[PDB]
């Protein structure tokens, strides 16, 4: 039965079309059709100044976006030699792991709701709501926040940010332990997920499945450990792993990821000493807002930086990072001009989707939904 | 019969349709997660009557264009709108849907009023869940005939009633 | 109906009309209360809107449902498309009269119930099959095989547990020896609360009632979240409303039968009020069931079928064999109290390992 | 450890080794030796094939060998059986009027989707592919978007009373071939790099 | 690619397009109604580019309510295109000053640009 | 693991008795941060002169290009801006606007600064181009809100509260946490 599990219907979150070649209640093979969200970042970004593109970057993966902001930022910093202040780096890892907790919350809520129960969507979402407030505190936006900058971050943290963060970091561990107490000793989910989702690590490696679904099959491969970028070299870290790749091990490993990310948030919070906020190089940083009325160089640099932008040298660059869905990176080709020559994005959810016909082959027809929720796609990342 | 032709009954049925607005989600992009968040346990569009959420299009009146409308999805969503009962309303959510948004290119429909008749426009990126509540209230009073535009006109109760389908 | 009188036919028609419109109001307001109780469960709060307490929102829902362009989809069977909701509603409304809400005359003079047939449980079984009938017929009529497979799932699973319903209802009949609910309830008045003797079979009855789309197989299915269900996805204005109405009436009739048959249909040992205790037990089971509605996953109808067929039914027929031994030799009835207490202790203490 | 042996192998055969002072390595193989060399590369222990990035240099200020250029990324995961962590790139130019390339789908299944994208976005047809079908762009879309001679295809912005904007006529930012708004751009707007 | 019709003569443009259309089957063709100012259709002016794949057809800005009988001629035009089996309808939004020079660019450039900028449309907005 | 069903039931019940968590917009004022991205406001100096000098630095740095600025030369008798230049026409298409803060960040005079209104839902594209006199700090409410208050005769109440308004919003009058 080549059944048309269409785009967005029935409840294929992240609009995606499926031709399930399938007779009965088994699953022979699923033929996917994507592109239903193709908006054109790789092309539009070729007509926007480097400063502007920070407005285009978070909106690709709208759940874990600061990884996109950080990947783009770091690649350009390397390309033009920018300096990360220690406080800016600590703040960037704070926002990185916190957006990772938020993306993880949304992923498990969607997975539970996609087939099964509705209740635990809200509780996790409750915490997510709190997290958003924290972001709205510093960036003034829930998500899609345009805060990061090439040198560092836009402006400083408010007085009210840190105590709220402490409140949420003190309440969260019990909350995550509660989710794991509910789910890990699974009543029916045990008979639903432990068997399903055949993930042989060999083919997961062969098809490009980096997004935390591979270490659920027992592969210790994380960019934070393999390629430390934002100071992760300097963190006490437990690296989650799975015994055998299924949906159950995936979800449990991601929950342990959330706890380790909360621990990293606290750890970074403690080591925070006042200081600067962004790379002071005037060629790369606009003049501070106060001496716009004293210095000529200030006005000229502000005018230029905010009409033209800046010109990094000619060259190609690329640096990878670890998002809630795996290895991510921007291939930046710059021709020495105010607008990037090309930006090619390694979309983890894009190739992580090759393992759809494979994983759900021979599995159930309903379980084709649970195995998609467990694959954690963000079709803003795939379609792009 | 269109909910008209009685001084009492048209008020009654407009009351009914306006308060019992049953949204038909079409989750497309990051606007759609701000549409989902309008139902959680802090700010829920689960009060005016929108508790239940008919995923099938044969059963829901409000279709919210929630996210960037990539062209390869334009016709499908079109038929999703044509797969709706006739007493149906469409809200255009976000900047990517209302206008072309910031993505001004070959991949995006630069105004979703092209493919579907829009009832209410709601800017924002994404429009705050509370702006979505304000828009559903806008549409609430619009379908009662309690809506006036800047130019001084009262607006029809149901948009997509004035289009020669084809 | 050995001892029970008969009201005139016009009173039968009047009371049936009362039951139908009361079931309308009841299912509307129970949809409200379930929304609000789920809200209390999942923190969020309910619609303090159009009501205050929501009690004008069913009106908005019903007014929306009508005028909604009741459409007859082309490529669909002209006849069954229209006919199946009426079947699903008719064969849901009836089978509510037999449930006794009091001793005769406690309707302020005439009759608490509607009909008191000699063979009741068979009547319930027969009209219960017809709900699955309307389900899968509507699935076929829609002309969408996506709903056909959902209808087939519904019918298969519901039919498996529907077979199990017979092995459940056998057990108390051996004890009482009558198939009229009033005699059974009066027996439960004498010795007390029939489930005390037959708790295991009681279980497999209760769980069987869960398979009838109540919740937790939840692979009826509904169009949501899975291979879309049948009897919907093609009906717009009232026929979908009729499906929802009949399915909820079946829900509340089953949740009322569960206390009526095994537990104490109103007939309280003390304070003996006709209606209020029945309504309170209905609400008790409803609240536990809503707890379940909020708190548990699906079953995927493969494990559901295996569980019903291999696990529920052999266990139920085993209990039937034990109870039939006891009744045929008739030595005590207390031995059944002892055995059911031991069985519950086993089925409970085996949990906390 | 294996990256050093990759360099010793390729430099011995005279293939240019591209390196920026940032820590990323490019290895350009010719068309013929491409397939066999990269097969040997996978045999050399390269578990992971990360990216296939297609490039159009039509409007690049400095001239380049060929217009289109496809870059694959070969990696060996550090936490797997015997993982050095060796990751590197392979660039292979493809002529303007000869958009050919043999696939490595048979070696890594990851090139199933990725190469299709480069066939979707660029005019590059991948040889030996199981299915070369348009992935992202609409089925009726004519052309290959990401090549510079293909329009971005913008729509004006709208205002009250005849007041409009044509963004491509509005942009103050300069590309590489844009001479600038003055007679020219020199100094720090022709390329600037801080010395840490 | 042919250019039939004339600016600001809706009825003559419509009759010449009637004649030049003939019995041409539009099952896989594309109709691009090019205009300016997305939102305001009450005062809109329209061009048409018909991309059949085997030869293409041009109509200058002569339809729409901005001209006397452009609204009725555009309604008849969309009805005519729909009668012949057209399903894929598009709208292009250009700057007013473009509309004039876009009919004088070579066919490949004009047509490429139009196909890249096209918006799927519901013909009900023109009927 | 039958115990897990019971544990799930028990925790769901415990939350059942836990009544509070929600905020009921519009009946309860939405708690916003002082840095929130809302409707733009044009601020004025103490002299009353407007801060905007019509320099179109907001429009160029806009990734959607939604900002329109026609300039003009001040009249020495009754000047509008501080310098020799003011903004005759200042339009922002909220259907193009993506709420970055790039116009706020690039404004050298501090004139254009985002406010807090989100209640700008309207029916018509052509009406969602908010103009100069549609964003001044002096104005209290959004376009549909002001039209409703006019066709209704009932004054405007914004449905949000913030702990305080920023110093960049000098003159921005709004409800502050309940001080009034
Ligand atoms: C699922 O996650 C996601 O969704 C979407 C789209 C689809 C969608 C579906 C449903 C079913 C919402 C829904 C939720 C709850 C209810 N309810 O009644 O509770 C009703 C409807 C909403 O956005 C996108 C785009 C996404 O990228 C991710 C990760
Ligand atoms: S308006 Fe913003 S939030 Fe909404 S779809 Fe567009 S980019 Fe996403
Ligand atoms: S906030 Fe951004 S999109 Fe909005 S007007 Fe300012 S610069 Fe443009
Ligand atoms: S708002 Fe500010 S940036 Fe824009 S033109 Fe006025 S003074 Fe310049």
């Amino acid at each position: 039965m080549t059944l048309n599990v269409g785009p967005q219907h029935p409840s294929t979150h992240g609009v995606l079309r499926l031709m399930v070649t399938l007779s009965g209640e088994e699953v022979l093979e699923v033929v996917p059709h994507i592109g239903y969200l193709h908006t054109g970042f790789e092309k539009t970004m070729e007509h926007r100044t480097y400063l502007q593109n920070i407005t285009y970057t978070p909106r690709m993966d709208y759940l874990h976006s600061f990884a996109h902001d950080l990947a783009y930022a770091l690649a350009v910093e390397k390309l033009l030699g920018a300096v990360v202040p220690p406080r800016a780096e600590t703040i960037r890892v704070i926002l990185n792991e916190l957006s990772r907790l938020a993306s993880h919350l949304v992923f498990l809520g969607t997975g539970l709701l996609d087939l099964g129960a509705l209740t635990p969507f809200f509780y996790a979402f409750r915490e997510r709501e709190t997290i958003l407030d924290l972001f709205e505190w510093v960036t003034g936006q829930r998500f899609h926040h345009n805060y990061i900058r090439i040198g560092g971050v836009k402006e400083d943290l408010p007085e009210e940010f840190v105590p709220e963060l402490k409140k949420l970091l003190e309440v969260l561990p019990h909350r995550i332990d509660e989710y794991e107490a509910l789910f890990a000793e699974s009543p029916i989910f045990y008979e639903r997920a432990r068997g399903v989702g055949v993930i042989p690590p060999e083919v997961a490696i062969d098809l490009g499945l980096t997004g935390g679904s591979l270490r659920a099959s027992g592969v210790n491969y994380d960019v934070r450990k393999a390629y430390p970028y934002s100071g992760y070299e300097t963190y006490t870290f437990d690296v989650p792993l799975g015994e055998r790749g299924d949906v159950f091990d995936r979800m449990l490993v991601r929950i342990r990821e959330m706890r380790e990310s909360v621990k990293i948030i606290k750890q970074a919070l403690e080591r925070l000493e006042p200081g600067p906020v962004r790379d002071p190089n005037p060629q790369i940083t606009p003049p501070p807002r106060h001496l716009l009325e004293t210095s000529m160089e200030a006005v000229i640099y502000h005018f230029k930086h905010y009409t033209e932008g800046f010109h990094p040298p000619k060259g190609e660059v690329y640096v990878p990072t670890e998002s809630a869905r795996g290895e991510l990176g921007y291939y930046i080709v710059s021709d020495g001009g105010s607008m990037p020559y090309r930006v090619k994005v390694r979309a983890p959810s894009f190739v992580n989707l090759q393992s759809l016909p494979y994983a759900c082959k021979g599995e159930q027809v309903p379980d084709m939904v649970a195995i998609i929720a467990s694959l954690d796609p963000v079709m803003g990342d795939v379609d792009r | 019969r269109e909910g008209i032709l009685f001084t009492t009954l048209e008020k009654l049925v407009a009351w009914g349709r306006s308060n019992s607005l049953w949204p038909a989600t079409f989750g497309l992009a990051c606007c759609a997660i701000e549409m989902m968040a309008s139902t959680d346990a802090r700010n829920d569009l689960a009060r005016f009557g929108s508790e239940v959420f008919r995923a099938s299009p044969r059963q829901a009146d409000v279709m919210i264009v929630a996210g960037r409308l990539s062209k390869k999805m334009a016709p499908v969503m079109r038929r999703v709108w044509e797969q709706m009962p006739d007493p149906k309303w469409v809200i255009s959510m976000g900047a990517c849907a209302s206008s072309g948004g910031m993505f001004n290119n070959y991949a995006i429909v630069q105004n979703v009023d092209s493919v579907v008749p829009v009832d209410v426009y709601v800017p924002g990126c994404p429009p705050r869940p509370e702006a979505l509540i304000y828009a559903v209230m806008q549409l609430q009073k619009k379908v009662r005939g309690q809506a006036y535009n800047e130019r001084g006109e009262r607006l029809p109760p149901v948009a997509a009633w004035k289009r020669t389908r084809g | 109906t050995w001892s029970y009188p008969v009201d005139p036919y016009w009173m039968v028609a009047l009371k049936a009309l009362l039951v139908v419109v009361g079931l309308l109001t009841a299912f509307a307001f129970m949809t409200l209360i379930e929304r609000r109780l789920l809200a209390r469960f999942q923190v969020r709060m309910g619609p303090n809107r159009v009501g205050p307490f929501g009690l004008l929102q069913p009106l908005a829902d019903a007014i929306k449902s009508i005028f909604k362009e009741d459409i007859v989809v082309a490529q669909a069977d002209r006849f069954l498309f229209v006919l199946a909701p009426l079947i699903s509603v008719v064969f849901a409304l009836l089978a509510f009269g037999l449930i006794p809400f009091g001793p005769p005359g406690s309707f302020f003079g005439y009759q608490p119930w509607v009909i008191n047939l000699d063979l009741g449980i068979l009547y319930l079984f027969a009209v219960s099959e017809l709900a699955v009938y309307g389900i899968f017929l509507s699935g076929w009529a829609s002309g969408s095989k996506y709903s056909l497979l959902g209808s087939l799932r519904s019918s298969a699973s519901l039919i498996s547990y529907e077979l199990g319903l017979g092995l459940a209802l056998l057990a108390p009949v051996l004890l009482v020896g009558s198939l009229n609910l009033n005699d059974i309830v009066n027996w439960q008045k004498e010795h007390g609360w029939l489930f005390l003797y037959a708790f295991p079979a009681f279980l497999v009855y209760l769980i069987a009632s869960m398979a009838e789309a109540a919740r937790t197989p939840f692979d009826l299915p509904e169009a949501e979240q899975e291979l879309v269900g049948g009897y919907h996805t093609e009906y717009s204005s009232i026929k979908w409303a009729l499906f929802q109405m009949a399915e909820y009436i079946h829900f509340i009739t089953a949740s009322a039968l569960i206390p009526t048959l095994f537990l104490g249909g109103w007939t309280m040992p003390v304070l003996e009020v006709p209606y209020l205790w029945m309504f309170l037990k209905i609400a008790f089971f409803l609240f536990f069931f809503i707890w379940i509605r909020a708190t548990w996953f699906r079953l995927r109808y493969d494990q559901l079928l295996r569980f019903g067929w291999g696990f529920l039914f052999p266990l139920a027929l085993l209990w039937f064999l034990v109870t039939a031994l006891v009744v045929a030799l008739d030595l005590p009835r207390t031995y059944l109290l002892y055995l059911s207490a031991l069985s519950f202790l086993v089925l409970l203490g085996a949990v906390l390992y | 450890m294996r990256l050093e042996r990759v360099l010793e192998e390729a430099r011995a055969k005279g293939y240019p080794i591209e390196d920026n002072g940032l820590g990323n390595l490019w290895v350009v193989l010719p068309r013929e030796r491409f397939k066999e060399e990269m097969a040997h590369y996978k045999a050399m222990g390269f578990n992971f094939l990360a990216d296939i990035v297609g490039l159009d240099y039509l409007t690049y200020p400095d001239p380049r060998p060929e217009r289109f250029a496809v870059v694959y990324e070969l990696v060996s995961l550090p936490g797997w059986k015997d993982g050095d962590g060796s990751r590197f790139f392979v660039r292979v130019y493809v002529p303007e009027e000869d958009p050919r390339l043999p696939t490595v789908t048979d070696l890594w299944g990851s090139a199933n989707f990725l190469e299709r994208e480069v066939y979707d976005l660029f005019g590059i047809v991948f040889e030996g592919h199981p299915d070369l079908r348009k992935i992202l762009t609409p089925e009726d879309l004519e052309g290959h978007p990401l090549r510079k001679d293909y329009p971005l295809g913008e729509t004006p912005t709208l205002f009250r009373e005849g007041r409009y904007i044509i963004p491509a006529e509005f942009r103050a930012a300069l590309t590489g071939k844009d001479p600038g708004l003055t007679f020219y751009k020199g100094g720090s707007r022709k390329g600037y790099r801080s010395l840490w | 690619m042919v250019r039939v019709g004339m600016r600001a003569a809706p009825r003559v443009s419509l009759e010449a397009l009637k004649a030049a259309l003939g019995g041409l089957k539009l099952s896989e063709a594309k109709v691009y109604l090019i205009t300016d100012w997305q939102d305001k259709r009450d005062q809109a002016r329209y061009a048409l580019l018909l991309h059949t794949g085997k030869k293409d057809l041009l109509v200058p800005d002569a339809f729409g309510p901005a001209f006397p009988g452009g609204e009725e001629a555009l309604s008849e035009l969309v009805g005519l295109l729909l009668a012949q089996g057209a399903r894929r309808f598009y709208e292009a939004v250009v700057s007013p000053g473009e509309m004039t020079a876009l009919l004088d660019l070579p066919p490949e450039e004009l047509l490429k640009r139009v196909m890249a900028i096209a918006n799927p449309t519901d013909p009900g907005i023109y009927l | 693991t039958l115990k897990a069903l019971a544990q799930s039931l028990g925790i769901t019940l415990k939350y059942l008795f836990s009544k509070p968590v929600t905020v009921p917009y519009p009946d309860a004022p939405v708690a916003l941060k002082p840095r929130f991205h809302g409707r733009h406001v044009l601020t004025r100096h103490p002299n009353g002169l407007e801060k905007c000098i019509g320099c179109s630095l907001c429009a160029a740095a806009c990734p959607a290009y939604a900002i329109y600025v026609e300039p003009a030369e001040n009249d020495p008798e009754n000047p509008v801006s501080a310098g020799e230049r003011y903004a005759k026409v200042y339009e922002i298409n909220m259907l193009r606007c993506i709420f970055c803060g790039l116009c706020e960040e690039a404004c050298p005079t501090g004139a254009i600064v985002l406010g807090y209104d989100f209640e700008m839902a309207d029916y018509e594209y052509s009406d969602l181009v908010y103009g100069k006199e549609d964003m001044l700090v002096d104005v209290v409410g959004t376009k549909p809100q002001r039209r409703e208050a006019k066709r209704t005769g009932k004054p405007v109440k914004v449905g949000y509260v913030v702990p305080y308004v920023r110093p960049e919003l000098e003159g921005f009058k709004a409800p502050t946490e309940g001080g009034k």
